[PDB]
């Protein structure tokens, strides 16, 4: 054992809910929860509370890192008697090994917590379990699937943390489970923790500077503790004298997400003539850089939703729009080039040049309404979708029809409309024995008469007007097709 | 013209399955006195040498020394097509061309001819066991082989110690150590189980583990493994024939300290 | 059967030894006073294609070794498989260990490391510098921009620069020498300067004038000759197109091309790189004329690099040119 | 209707006299018929001229087709599968359907049909070729064109390779050498409108002139198959009763085109280009080249009248520049909203 | 046949003192060693200035002896996926070691960025659970491929290029260990190719001395080949067209460059050409893509790079 080893940052933890500096509000909520799961439990959790919180069985951690999730999430179990069973990502976790070693541990009782304390009624929950998993983030190895199917069939306090909530791999938590947020704290929270270390550290601290090294390292306390401790080693007296070169050599190259990096290459502010020797180009590569995967398409997706501020004496917004449209276009010549055939990787900068800086240069303002996702990537699922069908309709006619699989969807879906759907509008459920005399010659079914009538747009729109004849034609068409034999 | 014809089917199987999966590419170079071949590593740290003589051959005719490079790969695969109650005939042309192996069965008429075309290997044929070596030893494979499998378990790395009437094989890795400390004895109702020493000065040498695996495979052939250790030598290990002699060159992994 | 006199004369001709590597005179020295003093770091060869690398290399392998360097020294070409797998178990393993038929130093050659993912890289960037007393490292190149910058910095960076006039001078008379032959000295002149540094063009070439001559002893090799073996444009029909198409109207312009690229077969990818080296040395009292003058025919060259047409190009050309040649006046 | 009435054999040929008479004698020596590329606008009738010269060259029995499904593995796990339209006399493939998997499924299954022979009995091996027909062979990749144009010549006694395919420009000059070519021009307005009168006679429609097939010819630009599918769709609306008042009835997509071409001539805005956008989002994604929907959008641009001769020019270089582009990339709206922001900043 | 050691490696520091790199961030770790205290730290910068050498150093010095049982470092030849991560790197962890009191078991994981995200989220626990035992060490070149909770436990210790004035030390101090005759020209010339590259400055300095003997101006600027990148920056700022044609024939293409290499050394120049306007640099980067793009399909003959240049010129005076 020893006191002096310790990193500063356990010798230094809160030891009570009282010292979590930052987020009163959501630790009180989930304090609040913890405490009230027994007698939402009694319930069935059937009952929501004050705040609605009585009807969710397990609990959501999610902010920006360094803030005190974990800490929290031990000190709230901690202090209601409960027992604390912990698994994080060093742990393997899979469909398979979470059903089979915590899921037996999901509804038994506590072997260890009997021998610690039973000749005192302290509380009736210091048998039970508390499951904290902790950075759900990390599944490399059944991961948010079987956790989330955890969410449902618990009896114990479910308690998981995580780094990113919008994430799309983590989306089946989205209404099965309780979530709270945690934000950066401000410089009030924490200052008080700052000067009563700095008491007991024999170094000066001056309260103004807290400010910045809380700025400089946006929202990760931790950080500002090592900064401290890895300073106090040499410099005891860290004021306004110094405060310049610790916080330009301590910054924190935090990773950019689609919404952030689209913000950021969409400001105004970086190709002024000022912000381009602060924010040189290469940075701007390297914001490409971060992520190539989402950058290209969310550009693309809201390069034009902006008010500009660069516009060039003479240019307006829709010559700098075409420029950054045919700029687009290159940059995905460009992309196809590289994910071809040949694997030229080589070309990247260019296509982050060419998709990425500079159309964002050329419409470079301030953004009207919110980042928008991109919409591409749904649209071509669709499509694909789409082509399937066309694919399985067109092999269905093969026999008959004797054309590719595009010049019938042009051509012969519009005369198919009148052929198929007509008959039952115009003389309703009579012209049932006309229809089918029809679909069989091409050997199509029901389910090639459901996809059949999505393929039309503009003014002829199927997806309304079969909500308008009857169901009785609905229900004994059907019923007409699978009793007669081809 | 070679005609070499075995008494059996099967020894040629187990020969080559001695060094199936640790060289690729063999030149055996057929003469009046038998059948030699040596083959160095994919890494070029260990080679593999066989000698076999006439005496396991039920007939040899050889008029000149004719050398034969093929790949291993190929030799298995033509090898396990074939019934293991026939007889073998390797036949070569007067030119050394693609090699004729030939299984004909002693009961019923099976002809089966299958050729084998030549590797173009550059001939470096090599010298060495002309070295006299500082440590001479041997023991049964069995027991080697239980050593070796059960150090390799612990690290990569074995160290191979020769004093005054000791063998010490030591594995020192990660999760923990062990060290196996043999002494010579001679019995006189199992002469097979006695593990000899000859030593001149005390030698402490690594090896690597992969290798070792390796070489162990060649343990089903005979049952009285040698160790030939010298300081600035490779070492030997040798599995004697009934006929030749099989035998593995590794090169000792250095020290940094 | 098989014999030296078999083998074609871009490898019959191989220097065995570093006394025959001609051209690269300040690295062949200084690797011979780095042999000779007993030091040897890690090299990195960087050169075009054909210059004297690998034979450089080897021919140091056997100086260093014997008459015997493919015995204790390890080679990966690109061959081989070398993906981290690879540098992970083969190179250290014989990095690790000890020579198996004399004592020194190993000798690793990694050839045309260019084709190594950044992975492979990235492992040897430690395996390299770890065992240093006992191995060392060849990396040749032709792009240096394949490898990492931490791999390029660990490795002593030695350029191959093209092969002067002296050297393949020297290497003509040296092959001259062995076969029984004669080469006119303009048509040295004409193979010089279509050799481009290119060591085994030059070979190719001078085997194909050789064979085109039905008796290689007596008749010499004339400056037609290798015109004729490559087909490329002589200087003469090529100034004359050029006069042609600057001076005289679009008609016999066209017509003239038409009858000299018909005359030997020519091809117009030769003659825009023939008509472009003789126009750089004009003087040009502008500048808007050279760009045009070298846009224009670098998208006619990049059209041609996938054969569209053959006649339309070459009317575009003559366009191209004609336009330039108009800011002047 | 379009699959009822069709000709079937070379005597049934009623429109491009001179193209019967071609193919009439290509048919006289059938052991002797090189390998075959009909080139040619969309709808113009070249796969039932390929069928009636297969069946004047083989027995009649060749229009007895059967889908089959064959089940191929690139380098990797992922399963592709293929249906091929097989008779006792030729097959037909569609290698489009695979996006970037073609090279394997030609270099395979051209291969395999290559090497072995047909036996069926209809003396009990001899026979003659085999006939691969390869429909849109302009959508084939550039490396399984090189191996098409391979499996020619090594095999070709065995293999008759009969491709078709429209606007031939995207086929590798080897493969446009290596085999004969045959324009199929689309039929005269008084040749489409004899078929279809012949339509009307033999299926009843009651019409009142002539003039109502002549309207149809030339709405119809020339295409055979859509003039015939729309004088269908004029008959089933019309109640079996054609008149000289009847509106010519446009598929939706050229009326949504036409649409978006008035919005592109009326407002000329971002406001109006994020609309466009989505327009052609719904467009793309029901199936819909984007090559067609470029010369839909370019022709009906240009068929505006208060443009003037200026806008028009630089109209259309616009839409050849973005057209150059679309044949080498894959996201087509990145290029087609970049033509439409050009159009707009030309405009005004 | 003894091959003597590389003067890289021959003269490698082996004391923390030695280091003539970033004077605070050595000083700092030199008063960690000297206290025990260390706590986990991220090393970072440019390639050869010295980190692994420092990090090295620091652990000989804080475990001393112990130096064969405490340390366990884990480089790119070793494997370093999610299983090693879980398996000897936590046995390691949890080994128990009684050493002295102001001593810590150390884990020199070199080359950080090239791990994989799984490994450093498994690290993440197994490095802030032990904290008493063990202090992990990570050096790398690039920090922004290190998953960010895995560089926000640690405290980041940035490194700078090395300047002229400790490279000529280090260079004075080698020439005096080794008896070799220089002048100062030569030195400036070497320190002026080295980029700021302490192992090529030595590499260079032991090439020239071996081929030569005498460390002067031409014998360097003879066998050491003056850096790629100014020359491009010379060959994209010149005046007219044929002077920047002159530079790239003669300095360039004559001295057996290929049109790759240059087409790349050019981009990665515009990259940060802080001189030029943004328009111009974005302008002249599209054309060099462009004719990048050409060159990568075969064709790279003089023309191309000439007809590049001539745009560039046309781009930037107009
Ligand atoms: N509000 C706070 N008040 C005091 N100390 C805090 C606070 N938040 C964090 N800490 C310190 O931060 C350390 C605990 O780290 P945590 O913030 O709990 O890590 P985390 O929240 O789980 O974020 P991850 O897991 O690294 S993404 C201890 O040293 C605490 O003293
Ligand atoms: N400096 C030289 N002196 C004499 N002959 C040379 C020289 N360089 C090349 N040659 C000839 O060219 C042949 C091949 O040269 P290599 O060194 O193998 O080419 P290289 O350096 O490997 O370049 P690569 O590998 O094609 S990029 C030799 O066998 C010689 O015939
Ligand atoms: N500050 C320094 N003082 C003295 N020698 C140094 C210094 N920095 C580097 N060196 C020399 O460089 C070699 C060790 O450098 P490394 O630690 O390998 O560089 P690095 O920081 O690890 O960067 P990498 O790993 O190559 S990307 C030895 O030859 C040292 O003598
Ligand atoms: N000579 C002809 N007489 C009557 N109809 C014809 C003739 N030639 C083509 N057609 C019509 O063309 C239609 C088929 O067109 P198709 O060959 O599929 O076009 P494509 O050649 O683009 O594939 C048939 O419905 C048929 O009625
Ligand atoms: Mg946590
Ligand atoms: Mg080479
Ligand atoms: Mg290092």
């Amino acid at each position: 054992v020893r006191e002096e080893d310790k990193l500063w940052t356990v010798k230094y933890a809160p030891t009570n809910l009282q010292q979590v500096c930052g987020n009163k509000g959501s630790v009180m909520k989930l304090k609040n929860w913890l405490a009230n799961w027994e007698n939402s439990k009694k319930n069935s959790f059937k009952h929501a509370g004050k705040d609605g919180s009585g009807v969710f069985r397990a609990a959501m951690l999610y902010g920006p890192p360094g803030i005190g999730k974990t800490t929290a999430a031990h000190l709230v179990a901690q202090e209601l008697g409960y027992d604390i069973l912990e698994q994080n990502a060093s742990d393997v976790r899979s469909k398979t090994l979470l059903n089979a070693g915590v899921k037996n541990a999901l509804d038994n009782m506590s072997v260890v917590g009997y021998f610690k304390h039973n000749e005192e009624a302290q509380n009736l929950n210091g048998k039970h379990f508390v499951i904290i998993m902790d950075e759900v983030d990390g599944m490399s190895g059944g991961g948010v699937g079987q956790l989330a199917q955890f969410c449902r069939k618990t009896s114990t306090p479910l308690i998981l943390i995580c780094n990113e909530r919008n994430l799309p791999k983590m989306r089946p938590f989205d209404r099965v489970c309780l979530d709270i947020q945690f934000r950066r704290p401000d410089a009030n929270s924490i200052k008080s923790r700052l000067m009563t270390i700095a008491i007991r550290e024999k170094f000066k601290l001056d309260p103004n500077v807290i400010d910045r090294l809380i700025q400089t390292t946006r929202g990760d306390i931790r950080q500002v503790i090592n900064l401290l401790s890895t300073i106090s080693t040499t410099t005891k007296t860290i004021n306004h004298e110094n405060i310049n070169e610790i916080s330009k050599a301590w910054e924190k190259n935090i990773a950019l997400k689609p919404f952030d990096i689209a913000h950021k290459m969409l400001d105004g502010q970086i190709y002024s003539d000022i912000g381009s020797r602060n924010f040189t180009l290469n940075d701007k590569i390297a914001l490409y850089f971060d992520d190539f995967d989402f950058t290209p398409l969310m550009i693309q997706e809201n390069y034009l939703s902006t008010r500009p501020s660069v516009l060039k004496p003479g240019q307006s917004h829709l010559e700098a729009v075409a420029e950054a449209a045919n700029c687009i276009s290159l940059g995905d010549i460009v992309e196809k080039k590289i994910r071809s055939s040949e694997q030229l990787w080589s070309l990247l900068p260019l296509h982050a040049v060419l998709s990425s800086v500079y159309p964002a240069s050329k419409v470079a303002g301030h953004m009207a309404g919110r980042i928008n996702f991109t919409a591409w990537l749904g649209q071509n699922s669709k499509s694909a979708k789409y082509y399937r069908l066309l694919q399985e309709i067109h092999y269905h006619t093969r026999l008959g029809t004797s054309t590719d699989k595009i010049g019938l969807r042009l051509d012969y879906l519009p005369t198919f409309r009148k052929r198929l759907l007509d008959p039952f509008l115009k003389q309703g459920a009579d012209a049932i024995s006309s229809v089918i005399e029809v679909m069989d010659d091409y050997y199509l079914t029901k389910e090639d008469w459901d996809s059949i009538m999505e393929f039309f747009v503009g003014p002829d729109v199927t997806t309304a007007i079969i909500k308008k004849i009857p169901a009785t034609v609905k229900s004994g068409f059907t019923r007409k097709y699978n009793s007669m034999t081809h | 013209m070679l005609e070499a014809k075995f008494e059996e089917a099967s020894l040629f199987k187990r020969i080559i399955d001695g060094f199936k999966d640790c060289v690729q590419l063999v030149n055996f170079q057929c003469k009046e006195d038998g059948i030699i071949a040596q083959a160095v590593d994919d890494s070029r740290v260990l080679l593999v040498s066989l000698e076999i003589g006439v005496e396991a051959f039920q007939e040899y005719r050889c008029d000149h020394p004719v050398t034969l490079g093929m790949d291993l790969t190929s030799l298995s695969k033509i090898l396990r097509c074939g019934n293991n109650t026939d007889t073998l005939t390797l036949i070569a042309d007067n030119t050394p061309d693609s090699i004729i192996l030939l299984f004909e069965d002693t009961k019923k008429d099976r002809i089966a001819e299958y050729s084998l075309k030549l590797m173009d290997i550059d001939a470096d044929f090599l010298k060495i066991e002309e070295l006299q070596y500082d440590s001479t030893l041997s023991l049964p494979s069995s027991e080697f082989s239980k050593i070796v499998r059960d150090l390799s378990q612990l690290s990569d790395s074995i160290n191979i110690m020769i004093t005054k009437e000791t063998i010490k094989f030591v594995a020192d890795g990660d999760i923990g150590s062990g060290s196996v400390i043999i002494k010579p004895f001679v019995d006189m109702e199992h002469p097979e189980t006695s593990i000899k020493l000859e030593m001149d000065q005390p030698v402490d040498l690594t090896f690597g583990a992969k290798y070792l695996l390796d070489i162990i495979k060649g343990s089903s052939l005979s049952d009285r493994v040698g160790i030939r250790l010298s300081s600035e030598a490779p070492a030997l290990f040798q599995f004697d024939l009934k006929s030749g002699f099989l035998q593995f060159f590794l090169a000792p992994k250095f020290n940094d300290e | 059967k098989r014999s030296k006199e078999n083998l074609p004369w871009v490898e019959k001709y191989r220097p065995e030894t570093l006394d025959e590597v001609y051209g690269q005179n300040e690295v062949i020295t200084t690797v011979r006073k780095f042999v000779d003093e007993g030091k040897l770091p890690h090299l990195l060869f960087y050169g075009p294609p054909g210059t004297g690398k690998t034979s450089t290399i080897v021919a140091l392998a056997r100086e260093i070794y014997g008459k015997n360097y493919s015995n204790m020294v390890l080679e990966l070409n690109a061959s081989d498989d070398r993906g981290i797998d690879v540098v992970r178990n083969q190179i250290k393993d014989f990095a690790s260990t000890r020579q198996i038929f004399s004592k020194g130093f190993k000798l690793i050659i990694l050839d045309e490391a260019d084709a190594m993912t950044n992975a492979a890289q990235n492992a040897l960037r430690r395996v390299i510098e770890r065992y240093t007393k006992n191995t060392r490292f060849c990396v040749l190149a032709n792009y240096a921009h394949k490898l990492t910058p931490a791999l390029l910095s660990r490795c002593t960076r030695f350029r191959f620069q093209p092969l002067p006039q002296e050297a393949i001078e020297r290497r003509i008379a040296n092959v001259l020498v062995h076969e029984k032959l004669k080469l006119s000295p303009n048509a040295e002149k004409a193979l010089i300067e279509l050799s481009n540094g290119d060591m085994r063009r030059v070979l190719n070439v001078l085997q194909s004038c050789k064979a085109t001559l039905d008796n290689p002893d007596e008749d010499e090799i004339s400056d037609d000759v290798i015109y004729e073996c490559c087909g490329a444009p002589r200087p003469s029909d090529l100034k004359a197109v050029l006069k042609s198409i600057l001076e005289d109207d679009w008609g016999t312009a066209h017509y003239t091309l038409n009858k000299v690229r018909s005359a030997k077969g020519l091809a117009l990818i030769d003659l825009i790189e023939g008509i472009v080296k003789i126009l750089e040395d004009y003087e040009l009292q502008n500048e808007e004329t050279r760009v045009h003058l070298l846009t224009k025919l670098a998208d006619i060259e990049y059209s041609i690099s996938k054969g569209g047409n053959d006649q339309i190009q070459g009317s575009a050309v003559i366009g191209a040119i004609k336009a330039s040649f108009e800011n002047e006046t | 209707w379009v699959d009822k009435y069709r000709p079937k054999s070379l005597n049934a040929l009623s429109h491009n006299e001179e193209l019967t008479n071609f193919l009439k004698s290509l048919s006289d020596q059938p052991r002797d018929l090189p390998h075959l590329l009909l080139y040619g606008p969309n709808g113009t009738g070249k796969k039932t001229r390929c069928m009636a010269l297969l069946e004047s060259i083989f027995g009649p029995g060749v229009y007895r087709l059967k889908i089959d499904v064959r089940q191929f593995v690139t380098a990797s796990n992922r399963k592709l599968e293929l249906n091929v339209v097989s008779s006792p006399y030729h097959l037909e493939i569609t290698p489009s359907d695979m996006g970037n998997n073609d090279r394997i499924v030609i270099q395979e299954l051209l291969k395999e049909v290559a090497q072995m022979e047909q036996v069926d009995f209809q003396d009990g091996l001899a026979h003659r070729y085999k006939c691969v027909i390869i429909n849109e062979a302009n959508s084939l990749t550039k490396d399984a064109q090189a191996a098409l144009r391979r499996t020619m010549e090594k095999y070709s006694k065995n293999i008759r390779l009969i491709m078709v395919c429209d606007s031939m420009s995207p086929i590798i000059a080897p493969i446009k050498s290596r085999c004969l070519l045959i324009r199929c021009p689309a039929p005269s307005d008084s040749e489409i409108s004899t078929i279809l009168s012949d339509v009307v006679t033999n299926e009843r429609i009651q019409l009142e002139t002539k003039d109502i097939l002549k309207r149809i010819a030339q709405a119809s630009n020339g295409n055979l198959r859509v003039s015939l599918l729309m004088l269908e769709s004029m008959a089933l609306n019309n109640e079996l009763a054609l008149k000289s008042s009847s509106p010519i009835i446009k598929p939706d997509w050229i009326i949504v085109i036409h649409k978006l071409t008035r919005k592109i001539v009326k407002e000329r805005s971002v406001n109006s280009l994020i609309e466009c956008r989505a327009v052609l989002y719904d467009l793309l994604a029901h199936c819909i080249p984007a090559n067609i929907i470029l010369k839909e959008l370019t022709f009906s641009l240009l068929d505006v009248e208060t443009l003037n001769t200026t806008n028009k020019s630089s109209i259309i270089e616009y839409s050849s520049v973005f057209d150059e582009r679309l044949s080498l990339g894959n996201k087509a709206i990145f290029h087609l909203e970049g033509f439409i922001a050009k159009v707009m900043c030309c405009l005004d | 046949l003894s091959l003597q050691l590389p003067w890289v490696e021959k003269y490698r520091p082996q004391v923390l003192s030695d280091i003539v790199g970033n004077k605070e961030t050595i000083d700092r770790l030199q008063q960690i060693a000297k206290d025990g205290n260390m706590p986990h730290m991220i090393i970072s910068g440019m390639p050869g200035i010295g980190k692994t050498t420092s990090v090295h150093c620091l652990a000989h010095e804080l475990l001393g002896r112990s130096y064969a049982d405490g340390v366990l470092e884990l480089n790119a030849s070793d494997d370093r996926g999610i299983d090693v991560v879980r398996n000897q790197i936590k046995h390691f962890a949890q080994k128990k070691l009684h050493l002295p009191p102001g001593k810590h078991k150390i884990v020199i994981l070199d080359e950080a960025d090239s791990m994989t995200a799984g490994a450093q989220q498994a690290l993440r626990r197994t490095m802030e659970l032990y904290s008493n035992s063990t202090r992990f060490a990570f050096a790398c070149n690039q920090s922004n491929k290190i998953i960010e909770p895995l560089q926000s436990r640690c405290a980041i210790l940035r490194y700078s290029k090395l300047s002229d004035e400790d490279v000529l030390k280090r260079l004075l101090q080698i020439i005096k260990l080794e008896d070799v005759k220089y002048t100062n020209d030569g030195l400036e010339a070497i320190i002026f190719t080295a980029e700021g590259d302490m192992r090529q400055a030595i590499n260079n300095l032991q090439s020239t001395v071996a081929g030569h003997g005498l460390v002067n101006a031409d014998n360097v600027f003879k066998i050491v080949d003056s850096p790629h990148p100014l020359i491009v920056k010379k060959m994209l700022l010149a005046s007219n067209l044929e002077d920047s044609i002159q530079i790239l024939r003669t300095d360039l293409w004559k001295k057996g460059y290929s049109s790759i290499d240059i087409v790349t050394t050019s981009f990665r120049v515009t990259k940060n050409l802080a001189q030029v306007k943004e328009s111009v640099r974005l302008e002249m980067i599209k054309e060099i893509g462009l004719t990048h793009m050409r060159i990568l399909e075969g064709v790279g003959t003089y023309l191309q790079l000439a007809s590049m240049l001539a745009k560039i010129h046309k781009l930037n005076n107009k």
